[PDB]
């Protein structure tokens, strides 16, 4: 129980009390993530509904912007031999 | 997966957390770095923050900064609504033609 | 036509039409035109992040690797850093590396060979063309001059 | 115009027990304000990032709204403008000193 | 090599004759790489009151 | 200004059944085409203050 | 002309429009436009 | 007016720096001699230029 030999040592119950309270945020800063990812790859909120005769293609304009963008920020830490410079 | 479990004793899967944090020890006030994990609901650590920074070891870095904001916005956030009327323009073309008699 | 009319006077108003990192010369870095200056708005908070990164081991590095490792990961004399000082990064600076950091800073050690060339003695330029040769992966001759 | 020739402002930050024991003998009647009750904070001028469903459990930790009056006044009743700090948490004045910078 | 160490150490210069051998432990560190790995943000809970 | 920014509150527009909600965010194209000019002087030295 | 006016929105509020390893010279490293480095990306 | 901001940020600390930072901090931070202001005028900015 006492792992430690302090004055004043935390508690699993407190800890996971202050996780619990700090969650909340997380989870809406996550619901904006997972937005964020179904309209990259076209899936989920951004599904298109599917209905018989009709067509249920989506272009992909967020995926296409953000692979015209992954290579030019990704060049400059491959470019030299040694990466950190100090 | 789900359903991915080793057999054996020592290679055992489990989820482990980590409280990365600042807590005061001596009761002084003084907050002093401290780390600490748990499996389950048995805690397995507590020390000091054993790297020599005595900071979170944790480096955020936004694509899109938020003004006064510790997180990022990312780059779908101004393409909503978009993707959204060019995918029905395309899909209404595909509709005219497929719909059609060829 | 009522788009275009609300743009180009939305345009008239702001002054904003829509539309090569480190020590880089002068070319390259007067060559970034629009929509350049924005991706390297975001390849500095990458870059930023590794730098991060990079103290961050760099730190650990002086408490956790013995003298005996660092000895033979580099074949040169330890030097002992004191450990009440490593929470402030004192006479360390670490930045990621490019290849046009590269040749900018192989040619800033050109041009200061070609000045202090003859007013000081053979030494400092040795040194110099040594650290030249050292950018060009060429560890033999960095010690063989 | 002329924030130079500003006489007081008034901000507000979220700060807490810890910070205001980081530095002693600058902050007095530390004892007055309530430093356990896990209350989040509820001012209503102050806007933030802080979820208003967070607040730490423990003691020296917990997060409080302070004010701090940056300005100008007179001290020895001369007339002359003496540039003064002042800092409250809810009713309880904590502390006043002349601008240390 | 223990004669340069024993010289390093104290300061006398000091040839060496092999007696025996002893048995020593050594906490020899195998591994000792520092290690950067890309977190998932469902897995990160950060302190919502750092404005 | 902030809500003309990113389309909500005062700018948001009306959600009507059948009709569309769209608004560009021309206000936002504005902005983002001046933040990174703007901030990259301050980041393009190693030094950033020079007395 | 409403998928050319919505890219050319797209591509006005993120200023991306569509469209040599080693220790190499200045030149052909300088060479590289767009696409090119996304072809270096998988050559790496 | 961005650069103004930042050049006043600087002077700023630049003043905070003279009287909070003692002699053996500065002689670690920059391995050279200490030099003395004089903390009197340190309200005009006499004789540091900051941008």
């Amino acid at each position: 129980d006492k792992l430690t030999n302090w004055k004043k040592e935390p508690s699993i119950q407190t800890l996971k009390a202050d996780l619990e309270a700090g969650k909340p945020a997380h989870d809406a800063i996550m619901k904006e993530i997972q937005k964020w990812n179904d309209l990259m790859k076209a899936e989920g909120s951004a599904k298109p509904p599917k209905v018989k005769g009709r067509s249920q293609v989506q272009p992909k304009l967020v995926r296409r912007q953000a692979e015209w963008r992954y290579a030019p920020l990704s060049e400059p830490f491959l470019s030299s031999p040694k990466l950190f410079k100090l | 997966p789900g359903d991915f479990q080793f057999r054996d004793a020592m290679r055992k899967r489990v989820i482990a957390y980590e409280y990365w944090g600042f807590w005061d020890t001596n009761g002084d006030g003084e907050l002093k770095p401290i780390v600490a994990t748990w499996i389950g609901t048995t805690l397995i650590r507590m020390e000091e923050n054993p790297y020599p920074d005595g900071k979170l070891p944790f480096v955020l870095v936004p694509y899109m900064p938020r003004k006064r904001e510790l997180y990022g916005e990312a780059d779908a956030e101004l393409l909503g609504d978009n993707q959204k009327i060019l995918g029905a323009t395309m899909r209404g073309m595909i509709d005219l033609l497929g719909r059609s008699a060829n | 036509v009522m788009s275009q009319m609300q743009n180009q006077e939305a345009e008239a108003l702001t002054g904003v039409k829509a539309f090569a990192y480190g020590d880089v010369a002068a070319g390259i870095r007067g060559a970034l035109d629009a929509a350049s200056k924005r991706e390297m708005a975001i390849l500095r908070r990458l870059a930023k992040g590794m730098a991060d990164i990079g103290t961050k081991i760099c730190a650990m590095n002086a408490v956790f690797l013995s003298e005996t490792e660092v000895v033979r990961i580099t074949n040169e004399e330890y030097v002992t850093i004191n450990r009440e000082d490593l929470k402030g990064n004192f006479d360390i600076e670490v930045d990621i590396n490019t290849a046009e950091v590269d040749n900018q800073k192989s040619q800033d050690l050109g041009f200061m060979v070609q000045t202090i060339g003859n007013t000081v003695d053979q030494q400092v330029t040795l040194k110099l063309v040594a650290r030249i040769a050292e950018l060009k992966r060429m560890p033999e001759l960095a010690h063989e001059l | 115009g002329d924030l130079d020739r500003a006489l007081f402002a008034v901000v507000s930050f979220e700060t807490c027990k810890a910070d205001l024991l980081k530095t002693p003998d600058r902050y007095h009647n530390l004892d007055k304000i309530d430093w356990e009750s896990s209350s989040p904070l509820t001012d209503p001028d102050h806007e933030s990032k802080t979820p208003g469903d967070f607040q730490f459990r423990d003691a020296m930790r917990k997060r409080v709204i302070a004010y701090e009056y940056w300005g100008f006044w007179d001290t020895n009743g001369d007339g002359e403008l003496k540039p003064i700090v002042a800092t409250w948490i809810g009713t309880t004045l904590i502390r006043m000193e002349e601008n240390p910078y | 090599k223990e004669a340069v160490n024993y010289f390093n150490e104290t300061g006398e210069a000091t040839y060496a004759i092999q007696t025996g051998t002893t048995e020593v432990e050594v906490e020899k560190a195998v591994v000792n790489r520092p290690t950067v790995e890309m977190l998932d943000p469902n897995n990160v809970v950060i302190d919502p009151s750092c404005n």
